[PDB]
Order: C-alpha cells, then structure tokens, then sequence
C-alpha cells in the first residue's frame, strides 16, 4: 500500500486554530480518519468519515478533505490537546492499512 | 468494548513470541482484528490482520513469512506470533477492532477506522542480562 | 376434527357437523380444495436474520407431508444449506418427489455452519414448510421453500439473494449478504430486497470491491434512506 | 362468520394452480414442470380473503394433530375423507322423511 | 355409442387377472407370484370388444393430462374417486322426490 | 353370532390406542414418538372380547389373499373401502320407497 | 374429465356426467375395474425396427404410474438394456414393486448403445408402458413391458429373442439378431418371429457359423418366402 | 370378502352383506377400527425355542404390509438379527416408517446364525408380524415385533431378554439364554421370563461367572420349582 | 449317547499326532468336549477342551502351545493335534463330554461331570524298532 | 487350576464299608464327582452333585461334603468294586478342570 | 455406393504407411470392410478387414503382426495401416465393402462377395532416387 | 484358409462360348463369386451366389457349380470381355476371404 504522509511537527499558540494535514493516494476516494496520541497511550479515535466523531471528543475537532489532501482541524487548541496525531486510511489496491507518519502538535502553553 | 492485551514479554533474539488479545463486551462478529507496532521514537505500522467469521489473514509485506495471526471463536481471543525476533522489534504491539464502513445515505462514501483498542503489549527484544 | 370451510354469497362459513345443514351441496370432489397461503400475508417478518428465528432443531420426532391443489404466489422464500463445523450435513436430503416452490420474486439462499443439534428442523410455530405442491413439517436441504399454512374448502424470473452465516443453529447467528465472491456486507433486520439490491449495484458501481486473493466485509452505516414507514409487501 | 385478528392482511390473492391441445397433452411434447402451472387474481369481495386466511391459521393445529397420530408419510387422503364423511352424515344408518334430519323434500 | 376406428381390431380377447383351499392362502405354502393369475376368453358379442378397444384409445387423453396435475407417484385412487363422485352426484346436497334430479321411486 | 374356539382366551384387553394443550400440538415441543400414545382397559363384557379374538382369527384368511392380490406396498385403504361399499349397498343404483331394500322410512 | 365406460346389454355406452341415468346400479366397487390393452390388438406395427421409431427420450418432466386388475395378453413385448457409448446406463433402475408384464409370447430383448440424450425413455404417442399391473410413463431398465392404453369400466412358455443394436436413440438404428454368441444375421422389418426362428434353426442345422472367436454378421438375401398376406396376429 | 363386525349391546356380530340391515349406523369414519390382537392371548407358545418354530423362509413371493388404529399390550415380543455363517445378512433391514411395537413386558432379543435359505422369513400359520401400528407378512432386521391377527369393526419399562442361538432356520436350533457377556446357560422350552431373570440373579449372587476370557456355559438340572400349573399368562 | 476314538497311533520322537473322536448318538450341541490323558502307571490329567457352540478352546497349561483342539460340526466330530511328541507322552487320550451343571431345585449346588467317554486312543512315542 | 489330593491307596475288607476322601480349593463351594477305573478301561461315572448318580450304579455307593473335603461311601464292598477312584472337579478361578491323584482301592477278597 | 481411396504412397523401406477409405452414399452399418492386395504381375491376396458394427478386425496369416486394421464412424471411413515396408509390398491397395449372404428362399444357399470397391491406393517402397 | 485353384490363361475364339473353372474346399458348400478385372481398374463383379448377376452385367455370363469345382461361363465372348477373372469364396474353417489365381481370358479378335 501506498504511504500517507504528513510533516513531523505543528506548533499552535494556545487558544488558536491549528490546521493538520495528510496526503496520498488512499485519500483520493475515502475518508481518513483520525487518532489522537497521548504519552504511553494507545491512539484514540477523533475524527472519521466525512463528518463525524465518536463521543468523548469535543467540539474543537472537525474536518474535511479534497483530492489527495485530507485534514484535521482542532479549534482553539487547548493545552490538554497536545498529542501526536495520526492520518489513516486503506489502500484498496492491495488491501494495506496505511498510516501517515503523524505529526506532533505541540500546544504553546508556556 | 475492550480489548484485554498481555503484559510484557522480554527475549533475547532468536526467540518467538506470542501475544494475545481478549475481547470483552462483545464477540468478534464479522469485524477486522488487526494488529499494528509502535516502535519507540516511531510511528504506527500495520503488521496484518484476521477476520474470525471466515479465518483469512492478510500481512503487511514486511512481515511476510515472520508473522503469524489466528483466533479462537469460542473464547474470543486472537493470537499474533512472530518468529525470529531481532532487536529492532523492539515495541509496543497493539490489538484493535477494524471497521470497514460504507456510508449508504445520501452521497455514497468509504472510509475505515480502529474503533476499540487495547493497552498495547510491549515486546523487547535484546541480548543484553 | 379438521374444519372445512364453505364459500357461499362471497363469505366464508365455517360448517360446523354437530348441525347438519342441507343446503350445503357437494356435487362432486372437483369442488373439495387444498389451498397454501404465505405466512407473509398476516404481517410476519420475513428477512433473513428476522425468520430463521422461527425454525430450529429436535430429535425423537418424524416428519409427515400433506399435498395442495392450489396456492398464493410467494413475495420471499428460502433455501437452506447448512453444514456441522466438521462438514456433515444439516438437513436431509429431499425425497423423490419434493421440488422447490413454483413462484417467488426473491430466494433467500443461505449456506453456513452451525450447533445442528437434533435430526430435522421444524417451525416452531406449528406452520408448515411449503414445496412444490406439498406441505411439509420439516426442511430439505438445498430445496426452495415458502413459510405458510393449509386451508380446506367447499367451492417468470425470479431473483437470487446469497447470503452466509456461521452459528445458524443458536441465538448468537452472524449474517453477511453477498456482493461477490470476495466481497461481503453486514446484515441487519433493517435491510429489505430492495435496499440489497440497491447497495449491490452501489457497490459494482463504485468499484468498492475486493481486486485480491482475500475476502472484505463492509458495515452499513446505521443512517440509511428511510422511506418506508414499515410498509407491507402490498402496502 | 370467520373474523381475520391477524396483525396485518394482504386483501388481494395472486394464486397459481394446475388446472390439452394438439399434442401437448403428451409427455413427451408437452410441457415442462415449471411451464404446467396456472395463474389468476382474486379480490377480497366482502372480506373473503382475510377470512380464509384466518382458516387457514384455525386449519392447522387439527391437522398437526391429525398428521402425529398417522404412519402414512405422505397423505393425500383428506379429501376424500371429507367427501365420504359429507355423505355418511346424511345417508348412512335411515332416511327419515318426517323428521329434520334426512337432507330430502317430499 | 362407441365405434371402432382403428386400422385393424381383433376380436377375441385373452385376459389374465388375479381374482384360497388348505393352506394355499398362507404365503408361506401358496404359488410364487408368477402363478397367482388365473384366466379366460371373452368373444366379441355384439362388438363388445372392439368397442372397448376404442374407449381405451379416448381415455388415454384424459388420463394424461389427470396425472400431470399430481403428485402422487403411484396413483391408486382413481376408482375410489369414481365411486364417490357417482354416488355424490346422486346423494350430495338434497333429494328431491317430485322433480327429475333424485334416483328415488315413491 | 361368533363363538370363541380357541385353547385359551384372555378376557382382559389392556389396549393403546394414539387419540393438544397450549404449544403441545407442535412437533417441535410435543411428545417424542413413544409418548404419543394412551391406554385403557376393556372388560369381558357379554364375552365381547373372547368374541373379538375369535373374529380376528377368522378375518385373516380373507386379509391375506386380499393382500395378495394387489401391487401397493403399504395398504392404508380398507377402511376407506368399507366406507364406501357400505353406502353403496344403500344409495347405489336406485332407492324404491315400496320395497324392502332401501334404508328409508316414509 | 376421465370418461367411465358402463357395459349394459353387451353394449358399450360411454357414462355421461351431465345426463343423469337413474339405471346405472354399481352396488359395490368389485364392479369397478381398470383394464389394460395392448397396441398390437389395433393393428400397430410390433417388429423391432419398426416400434422403437414410437419410443424416445425427454428431459425436465417426470415419471408417472396407475394401477390395473385385469389385462390382456401379449403376443409381443420388449425388455431394453441401453448404455451410452461411454458405458453409463441410459435407462433407470426399476424401482421396487415394478416386476415385467405376466404374459407373452415374445420377449425382444435388445442390448446396445445410443445417444440417450434426454432423462427417461416417453411413448411419442402418449401410451403406456405396461409392467406387472402398472402402466408407466416411462421405461425402467431391464424389465419386461408391453405397449398399451387403459379404459375403466362399470360391469405357461415364452420364447426370448435377442437383438443388439447401435445408435439406439436415433434415426439411423442399425439392428442384428442373435443366433448364437458368435454369430448374427441383419434384421429387417419384413422378418416376423416365426421368420427368424426359423432362420435359426436353418444356420445352426447347416452349420454356418462363426467356428473363432471372432463375430459373423450374415446379411438375409431380399427373396424371401413370402407367404402371408400382411396378416394380422390373429389373421 | 374381508368381515367387518359389528357391536350393538355388548354382542359381536358379523355384518352380512347378503342381508341388508337397516339398523347399522355409520355416521363418521371415526367409528371404523382396525384393531391388532396378540397370538398370546389365544394361548400359543410364547418362548423363543417354541415360536421360532412357527417362523421360516422363502422365496418368490414379496412382503405386504397394512396399518392398524390400535391395538393389545404385549406380554411378550421379538427382535432378531440373523446372519449366515459366512456372515451376510438373513433379514432385510426395515423401511422408512417401520418402528418396533410400543408396549412390550418382554423383549426377546436373538442374535444367532442359520441356513437362511430363503430372501424373506414368512409366518407359517398366515399370522402377521406386528410392528408400529403396522402388520406385516415378513420379519425386518433389528425391529422389535409383536406376533398377532387382525379384525375391523364398526363401532413405562420393559426388560431386554438376550438370547443366542445356531441353526436358526433348522430343526437342530440350539439355544443358550445369556447371563454375562462371557456367560451363558442352555435354554429350555420350560423356562418361563421368570424363571431365567430368578436363575439370572441367582448366577451374580453366588458369583458362578466366568472370571477370564473365554465363555462359560451352565446346563440347568431338570428338577426345576415347578410350581406354575401351566398358567395363562392372565392365570 | 458314544464316543468314538481312532485306533493306536505310534510314532518316533518329534513327529505330531492328531487324535479323531466322532459323537453317536447326539450332536455337540453345546456341551464341553475335554481330553484328559491316562500315562501308564499315572492318574488323570486335563489336557484342555472346546465348546463347539461357539468354538473356542482352553488348554492345560502344561500343554499350552503343544495342543491344538478343534472340531467340525458337520460331522459332530473332534479332534486333538499334538506337536513334538516326545517318549514321556506315551498314554491313552480319552475323549469326553463334560457337562457344568447348576441345580436350581431348592438348594443351589454347583458342579461338573463327565458323562460320556470314548474307549481312549493310545499314543506311543519312541525311537525303538 | 489348585489340585485336589487322595491317598493313593485304601484297602476294605471283603463286605466293609469303606470311606475314600478328596481334599481341596475346588470343593470349598462345590461338589466333587467320582469315577471308577477298571483296568484298561475309561472311567466311568458313579456319583455326582451332592445326591445322585446315574444309573447302572448299585445302592452301595453314596457321599458328601463339607468344607474343603467331599467323600464317597462304599458299603458293603463286593470284591467287583475293586477299581482306582477318582475325585473330580473345577477350578473356578483359572477355569481347569481338576481331577484328584485317585486311589487304588483294593477289596480283601482271598 | 462409392469408396474412395488415398492416393499413391512413396516411402522407403522401414517406414510405415496408413492407407484410408471413405464411404459416400451410405454408412458402412454391419457390413465388412475388407483390404486384398493387387501386386504388379500376380493375382488378390486378401489382407485383412473389420466389421464397424462391433470394432473387431481379423487378418490373413501373412500380414498378422504387420497390419492393422481400424475405422471412424463419425466420418466413415477406415484405415489401413501397414508396418516395416519392404520392396515386396510394393501393390495396389484396395478397399471394399463385402457382404456375406444367405438365401432363405426354396433351397438354402450361402455365399460371399464384394460389392464396393475403391479405385486402388498405390503404395510404392523403395529405396530408389 | 485353403487356396483356390484356376488356369493361368484361356484363349476364346472371338464369337465362342468359354467356360472358366474354380476348383476348392470353399466351394464344397457355398457358390463362388466371379470378378472382371479390366488393367489399371478394380474388380468389377460379375456373377454370384447361384443364380444372378448385378445390373451392368449383359447377358453373356451365367454360372453354375457342382462337387468343389465352380465355373463361369461366358457366351458369345467378344471382345470386349477381354479380362483376367477371378473366382471367390470364403474358407469358413479360417474365416478367410480366399481368391482364386485367376485366369487371362484372351479373346481372339485379330
Ligand atoms: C395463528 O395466528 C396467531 C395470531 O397472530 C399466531 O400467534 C403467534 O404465536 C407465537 C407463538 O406462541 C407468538 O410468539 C411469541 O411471542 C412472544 C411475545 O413477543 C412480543 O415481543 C417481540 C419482540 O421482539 C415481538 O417481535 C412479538 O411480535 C411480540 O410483540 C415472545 O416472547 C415469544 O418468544 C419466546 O418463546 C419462543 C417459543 O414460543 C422461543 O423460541 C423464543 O426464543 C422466546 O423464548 C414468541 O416469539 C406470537 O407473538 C403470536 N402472534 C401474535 C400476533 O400474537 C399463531 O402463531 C398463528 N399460527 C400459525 C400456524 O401461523
Ligand atoms: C388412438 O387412435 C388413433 C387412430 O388410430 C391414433 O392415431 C395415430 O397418431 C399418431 C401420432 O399423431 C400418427 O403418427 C404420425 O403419422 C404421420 C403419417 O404417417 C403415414 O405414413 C407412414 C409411412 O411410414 C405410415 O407408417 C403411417 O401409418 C401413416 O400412413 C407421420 O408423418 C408422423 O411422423 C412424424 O411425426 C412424429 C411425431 O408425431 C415423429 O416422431 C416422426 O419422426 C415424424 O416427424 C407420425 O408417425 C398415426 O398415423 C395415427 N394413426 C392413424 C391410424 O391415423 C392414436 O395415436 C391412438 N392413441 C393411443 C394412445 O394409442
Ligand atoms: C385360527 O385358529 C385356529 C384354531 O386354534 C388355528 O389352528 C392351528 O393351525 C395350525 C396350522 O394348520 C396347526 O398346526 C399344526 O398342528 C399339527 C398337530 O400338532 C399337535 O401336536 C403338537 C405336539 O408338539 C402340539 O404342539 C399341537 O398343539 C397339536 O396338539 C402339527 O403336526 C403340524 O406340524 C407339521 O406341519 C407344519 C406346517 O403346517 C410344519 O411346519 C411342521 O414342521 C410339521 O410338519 C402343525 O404344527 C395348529 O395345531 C392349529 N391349532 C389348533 C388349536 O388346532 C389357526 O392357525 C389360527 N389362525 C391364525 C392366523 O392365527
Ligand atoms: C449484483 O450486481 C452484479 C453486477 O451488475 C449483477 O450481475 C448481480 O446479479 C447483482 N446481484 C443480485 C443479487 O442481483
Ligand atoms: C443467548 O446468548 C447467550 C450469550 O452469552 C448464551 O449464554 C445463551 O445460552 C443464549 N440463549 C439461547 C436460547 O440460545
Ligand atoms: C436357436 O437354435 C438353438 C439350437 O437349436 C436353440 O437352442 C435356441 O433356443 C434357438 N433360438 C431361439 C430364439 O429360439
Ligand atoms: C436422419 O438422418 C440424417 C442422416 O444424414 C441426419 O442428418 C438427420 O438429422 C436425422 N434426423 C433425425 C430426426 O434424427
Ligand atoms: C472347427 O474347426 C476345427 C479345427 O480347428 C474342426 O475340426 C471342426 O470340425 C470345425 N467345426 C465346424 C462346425 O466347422
Ligand atoms: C442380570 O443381573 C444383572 C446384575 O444384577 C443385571 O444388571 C441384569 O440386568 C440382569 N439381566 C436381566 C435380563 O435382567
Ligand atoms: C430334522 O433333523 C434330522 C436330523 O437327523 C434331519 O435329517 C431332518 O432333515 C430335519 N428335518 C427338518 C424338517 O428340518
Ligand atoms: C478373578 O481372579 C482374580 C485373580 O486373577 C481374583 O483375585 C478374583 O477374586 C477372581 N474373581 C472372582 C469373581 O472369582
């Protein structure tokens, strides 16, 4: 399957709209879905479909995608909203789960 | 849903290893069990996957030959294997429940997601007493 | 102790015996009938999930057949092929003599496994499994069947649904909807022939197929078009 | 007399039935199994369909209970039973003109 | 009323059929079944039997297009429907001494 | 009318026989096969049963060279047979009031 | 629909339904009888090559039987063993309970091979084949049968001939006789039963016959001593 | 020419059809019997070496069968398996819808080896094998039967008794009841059901059983407690 | 009811025997036959025996693996085949019918007898001339 | 199979009653037959079961039992009854056939 | 009824020829097909032939082991093959259709002849230039 | 199967009847067949069994046989009928087809 990619670091100032991206050929007709990566935590899923989340998440976390490109925005970022995160999606060519290389939001909170 | 992962197994390279996973509140059904590695400083790789209802496994081509992932319908557990371990294997293994969704209201749209995860196992490999 | 009905002046009279009326005229036996009527007439579910439900299995009791001279055109009808986990058959095979249902719009064709405790599968209702012009208490393998019940009075395509399923026998039953033969949805009690149909062509349409060796389960989202207040087959 | 109490009733009976030219009446010319059938519709005129349908749900607990007490697997008997039961009620045993129970005018 | 139209008759039918001293009765003791028929000659008095060739040659119709519509594979019944139906024809519904209907003498 | 002639005779007749609540009339709740039947007990009444045995006994000569006069396997049909010779005997044919052979009263 | 014959005054009166004769007295159902006759009584032809051309095989519709109690007996009647060019049988086995016709003079008995396309051998004419009180529908391997029809009403040695055959099933037959294990004369449709019996007894008094181990198949000169005038069985 | 009786005030009368008589009613077919009654209740022989005397085989002629509505308890019944001493089967196995007789105080189990010379074992005396609810002409394999006759009208445990025997179809039928598995006493014409259980208890009870692996066999002294009058079963 | 034995039998050492005894009278039915052996100068010794009925045989332990005993019930007769015969086997061999009786009248007694016996069969091994 | 034991020789007065005994395991719970042996002679049987014998046997000859030792009673010993006795029975537990050494009896005649 | 033959075969000696026949105007039914050789200079041999009805063939002593003889009655034809050509054989092949027959009228008589014949295969061996 | 035995050659006046004989044990109980072989042509056959010829054949050629000797004869020859003729018949002991030698009929035409 062929690789999502995304850049390896984000830093959003505290209280400000931090907008992360992915892209590859497995965006092309789906929808990526997104995790979010606490320390020493398995990834918690934030984002998925077109135009939903599961309950738990709140309401900072929303997004979208065109083409090739997929993305995830998290609104007012919050101190607590420091984490990797991670794109995913399937590559039904040869039927592969395929990550992103994630990115680390680093929240400017001091 | 959970998923109930094994603790720690350390070995040194050569050895084999398998790590389990439980499923509780619910039986597998016709969902994906799939498994995927967190080495330290990485990202996640899919390593392969199952699917109980008819027992077919798929593998992510690096693990080709190395792994082996089965399960056991009447317990509700599932099983990964790896053979020769060396120490860059070193990491955390987690289990999750795949779905593989189809939208069929209004616009048609495709998209997949890990909705139940495990506490991750961790799987260290090194010569080292 | 079987009742027979009477049609007279388009309404229908049970007569009774412990009253003998003479004006009940049987000129011949031409005008003695048999008559099958559908189970899906009286508002049963009739989807896959929802009906296997009704049937199960029981050893210690034989199986009998009666014959009909007529009957109701089937909107659904079933064929079952279920094996043990360890490949023995299920059911028994047909008898000479038995075929599969003369008309249906849509055959529910189910092949998978499962805890086939007893000998035969009965209804568990007391309703009998309709073939070819007879009316059986018990199921044959592999032979189209439609779900009813028999009256006595005085006087084309079709299309093929494949389904699989695992634990058949239990409570616990897992059912997937064929597309292809790699490629295979959930289930579930919402999904009428028409929605299948309709999700199978989607499906080949967008190309959302397996193009491998493996086989891929789909989910239906559980928000679907929902524009039919649980209307009948007739409405 | 027969009142329908099931949940829902399909009032219009789309039916098939068995019921000869040139040589089509023979076997080897004819037709085959799935071409021997028959079709029409019938419309529920004052409550007939409904009402059968409710028979036919009366119907079968007598003859579950008919068919236990048998060792014939396949029976094709009832209706002539019925025939010859019909009968006997009113012919077997005497005939009484003056009475009300022989179906017979003087 | 029937007449033959056959190419050819012949008149003179040889007949077998089936229709008992000591122990003969017990099956144990009795004829195998290549000797349970008995036999005999009837002539054809007044074209008795060349008409009766022909009502075999009529019935053949009838009887075909009777069997397609069952399911019986062995069908044994077919007198036993005939006796009901002359009989019913008779007896069914009501009798009715002054009219022309009822096989009944006052 | 008969007579008992046999060695020994047992007066008593402990007898089964197979002639329904809630969901028992469903094959898949109701009784396995060796619980569908019943039972009772009839008297020598009037030397009733000495004289049934004695029937029996008579009726089986009859039986067995009916039996071996026909092709079905399994004859479920004697009672059916009795039924209708039973009112033919009555109602063939014609019923003539005057006479002594109709079972009609005036 | 099935007309009733009743025999009064040694007349024949078919029975009408829609005129009601008070006359006809069945008393009892020993009066009742099905009869059986055979084709041959009206003239059809018998021999061999002439009488399978009447027979011939069908897929897709089953086999049917009735009863008799009385029947005729038969100056000719046939017993078919038939396989397929790669040995597979083309006639079914007679199920139990069908034993061959009782009596007849001539047994045919042909052995051979076809292209026995269809499931089951049918009368082209819509007659019977005729067993031990039972006419068929169709012909079962192996057994003895008469050809024949059946009317209802209201009231020892044989000799077996041997035949082989090939291309059984079609248009172009070919046909020998046997006259010993070895050696086989051609058969025509002018040679009667009594014409080849004694053309047997002539090759075996004379002595031509095969002496190896080989087949010797004699072709009968077209000059013949004709003399009978098409006569019918019974003249 | 089957009788049919007839019971109006406690008396059996057979039916004439010679003479009509008014007086009998038949109002339904429910008041038709056919009623199956045991050879025992006449007083026969009923131990094994007495009554297999009545059983024997031929061949030619094939079994019957016809049912029953109801019919007597038996004190006793049989069950065989028989083989050839080159151990091929002697009796048929039993069709679909054959099942043992239902009510049995005794069941006489023999499993043995003779001249079955015959394809089927016939009653000699005309009598019928009696099955559930069904009479027969003939003896199936493994199914347990009682013996008796049948008349029409117009109106819980049992112990297993094991034998072996040789000779089976001959005069010269030798006989041992079993105790154990490995032992075995011989068998009389003057021990009753009774007498073998009491005779069985008493072997355990004194210990007098083969404690190895061969077989043992006991012959009974013929100064036996023969205190039974030659009783009826009813006394 | 005989029993009917062959006549003198005298071979070298190492030569086998087989002695014949044909029943009179009734058949085996299901009756022990026993052979037992008489050697001059010597008291009874139980050889072994069969049960016809269902043929089986035990032997003596002296004997097991020298004695053969079998019969043929067309005939009603028996026979008893010794392998290496040497000179200390010289003696009669007696043929028997052995019954085990059991008495069921009042008391319950148990015990073994034989009733019928052959004239005896004699068996000389010896190199002599 | 345990064996039983006699004494190997018994004399008796000419018209003496005369007492042969046998010891063993196999008469604990059964009863012993008895043969006489006239030289060159099978041995024939002359009593049997605990009270009988076959006949052809003369009423001088009668026995019994108790415990482990059963015997047989010669009265009146005729000179004709001069014979080797034997004991014998069954050996339950191995299933032999057990027979006594016997005994000469020798009847005083001259 | 016609016969028609290959034409002419030219092969050195060693080599092996199949000679074929085709039947026009009639199936070869139950009647014999039979080979005889034309040698320049000599009379007719008979070679060998088969009946089609059965598949069997038989041969004249001289060719036995050399010559076989089959057919094809899905076209009609049959064939002729001959094995280690020498210079002798060196004839005219021919092909035809033999009928044995018996006169059944008057006085009984039998005799056979060929009918049918084909125009003649000329097989030439040599190992000439 | 045993030979056929014929004359090498037959000279005809052009005008004379010629006889040509056959002599075997094929022809004992059976009648031999008679072929015209034309150079470079098949057989052609002539005469057989009894008593006939096939059409084509004129009227100049009839046979007959007695013993184990057969012949043709032919009348009138002319010369046209120039021909080697051959005799055949079946030796049925062999179950072979067996030919004559058959004979040079010369016409004598010039
Ligand atoms: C002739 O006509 C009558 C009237 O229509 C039919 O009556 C039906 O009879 C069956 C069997 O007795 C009834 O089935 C039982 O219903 C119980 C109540 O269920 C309610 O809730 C469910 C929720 O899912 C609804 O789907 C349902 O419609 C009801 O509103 C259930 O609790 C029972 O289940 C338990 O028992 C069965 C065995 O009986 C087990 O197999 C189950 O696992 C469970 O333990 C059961 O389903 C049915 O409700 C009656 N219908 C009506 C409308 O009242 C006759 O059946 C019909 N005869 C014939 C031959 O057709
Ligand atoms: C009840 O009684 C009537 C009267 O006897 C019978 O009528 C026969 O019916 C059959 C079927 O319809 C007729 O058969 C057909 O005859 C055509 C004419 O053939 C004439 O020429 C031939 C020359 O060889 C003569 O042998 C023949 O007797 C006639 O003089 C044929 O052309 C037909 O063949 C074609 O169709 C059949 C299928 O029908 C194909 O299988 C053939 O290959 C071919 O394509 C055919 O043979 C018959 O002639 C009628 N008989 C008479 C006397 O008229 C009823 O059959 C009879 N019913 C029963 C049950 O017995
Ligand atoms: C309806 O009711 C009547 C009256 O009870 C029954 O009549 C019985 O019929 C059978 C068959 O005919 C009779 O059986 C024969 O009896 C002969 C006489 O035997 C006497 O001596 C013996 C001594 O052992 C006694 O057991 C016996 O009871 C008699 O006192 C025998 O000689 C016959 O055997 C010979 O023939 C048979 C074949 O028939 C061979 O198999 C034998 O090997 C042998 O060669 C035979 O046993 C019987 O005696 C009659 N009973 C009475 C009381 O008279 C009907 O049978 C019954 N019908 C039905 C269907 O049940
Ligand atoms: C699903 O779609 C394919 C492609 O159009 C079609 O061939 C198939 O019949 C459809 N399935 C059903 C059940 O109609
Ligand atoms: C229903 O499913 C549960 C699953 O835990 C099982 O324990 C129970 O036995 C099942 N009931 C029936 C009637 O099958
Ligand atoms: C042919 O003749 C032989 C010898 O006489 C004879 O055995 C055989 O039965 C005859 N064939 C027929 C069909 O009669
Ligand atoms: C009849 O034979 C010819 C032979 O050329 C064949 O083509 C034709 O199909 C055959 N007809 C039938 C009805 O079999
Ligand atoms: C068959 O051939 C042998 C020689 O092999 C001969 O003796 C015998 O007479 C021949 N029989 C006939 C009937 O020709
Ligand atoms: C014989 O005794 C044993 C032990 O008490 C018992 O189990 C067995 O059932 C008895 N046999 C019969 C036929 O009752
Ligand atoms: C009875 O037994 C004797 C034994 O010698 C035997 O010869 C005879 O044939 C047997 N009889 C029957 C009818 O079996
Ligand atoms: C069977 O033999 C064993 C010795 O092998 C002995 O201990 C046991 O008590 C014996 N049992 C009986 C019932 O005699």
């Amino acid at each position: 399957g062929s690789e999502l990619t995304q850049d390896p670091a984000v830093s959003v100032a505290l209280g400000q709209t931090v907008r992360i991206t992915c892209q590859g050929d497995s965006l092309r007709n789906y929808y990526a879905s997104w995790y979010q990566q606490k320390p020493r935590q398995a990834p918690v899923l934030v984002f998925y479909g077109k135009n939903n989340r599961p309950s738990g998440i709140p309401d900072r976390f929303s997004g979208s995608s065109s083409g090739n490109t997929a993305s995830l925005t998290i609104s007012g970022a919050q101190a607590e909203d420091e984490a990797d995160y991670y794109c995913n999606s399937r590559d039904s060519s040869s039927n592969h789960l395929v990550f992103g290389g994630g990115t680390k939001l680093t929240v400017l909170s001091q | 849903v959970q998923l109930v992962q094994s603790g720690a197994e350390v070995k040194k390279p050569g050895s084999s290893v398998k790590v389990s996973c439980k499923a509780s509140g619910a039986t597998f059904g016709s969902d994906t069990v799939t498994w995927v590695r967190q080495a330290p400083g990485q990202g996640l790789e899919w390593m392969g996957g199952i699917i109980p209802f008819f027992g077919e496994a798929n593998y992510a081509q690096r693990f080709q030959g190395r792994v082996t992932i089965t399960a056991d319908k009447s317990t509700n557990t599932a099983y990964m294997e790896l053979s020769s371990l060396r120490s860059e294997d070193t990491a955390v293994y987690f289990c999750a429940r795949q779905i593989n969704e189809m939208a069929t209201f209004g616009e048609i749209h495709y998209y997949t997601y890990m909705d139940v995860w495990g506490q991750g196992t961790l799987v260290t490999v090194s010569s080292a007493s | 102790s079987i009742p027979l009905g009477v049609i007279h002046n388009s309404t229908l009279q049970v007569s009774d015996v412990d009253k003998l009326v003479c004006r009940d005229k049987l000129s011949s036996t031409n005008q003695l009938r048999s008559v099958g009527l559908n189970l899906e007439g009286n508002g049963v579910a009739t989807d896959v999930p929802s009906v296997t439900k009704r049937w199960g299995f029981r050893s210690g009791v034989p199986p009998k057949v009666v014959n009909y001279e007529a009957g109701e055109w089937a909107e659904n009808c079933y064929n079952l092929e279920i094996k043990k986990p360890d490949g023995s058959e299920c059911l028994p095979a047909a008898p000479d003599g038995i075929r599969g249902f003369p008309r249906c719009r849509y055959v529910h064709k189910v092949s998978g496994t499962g805890p086939c405790a007893g000998d035969f599968a009965f209804h568990k209702e007391g309703a009998f499994f309709l073939y070819d012009r007879l009316a059986s208490t018990v199921i044959y393998r592999g032979t189209t069947f439609a779900e009813g019940v028999v009256a006595f009075l005085i006087l084309y395509y079709s299309t093929t649904i494949r389904y699989q399923a695992t634990g058949f026998g239990t409570n616990e039953t897992e059912y997937l909807f064929e597309v292809d033969n790699l490629t295979y949805v959930q289930l579930e009690s919402r999904f009428t022939p028409q929605f299948l149909l309709q999700l199978n062509e989607t499906i080949y349409a967008s190309g959302k197929r397996s193009n491998t060796t493996g086989k891929l389960i789909w989910k239906v989202n559980p928000e679907i078009d929902t524009t039919i207040g649980e209307w009948a087959f007739w409405e | 007399v027969i009142v329908n109490a099931q949940p829902k009733c399909n009032p219009n009976l789309h039916y098939w039935t068995t019921q000869a030219i040139g040589l089509a009446w023979i076997p080897y010319f004819g037709p085959a199994a799935e071409g021997i059938y028959t079709e029409g519709l019938m419309h529920n005129q004052d409550g007939l369909i409904c009402g059968l349908r409710q028979l036919a749900n009366e119907t079968t607990q007598a003859l579950q209970l008919f068919l236990r007490a048998t060792t014939e697997l396949r029976t094709f008997s009832i209706l002539n039973r019925k025939a010859i039961d019909f009968l006997l009620q009113r012919w077997g045993g005497t005939c009484h003109i003056l009475g009300p129970d022989c179906c017979i005018e003087p």
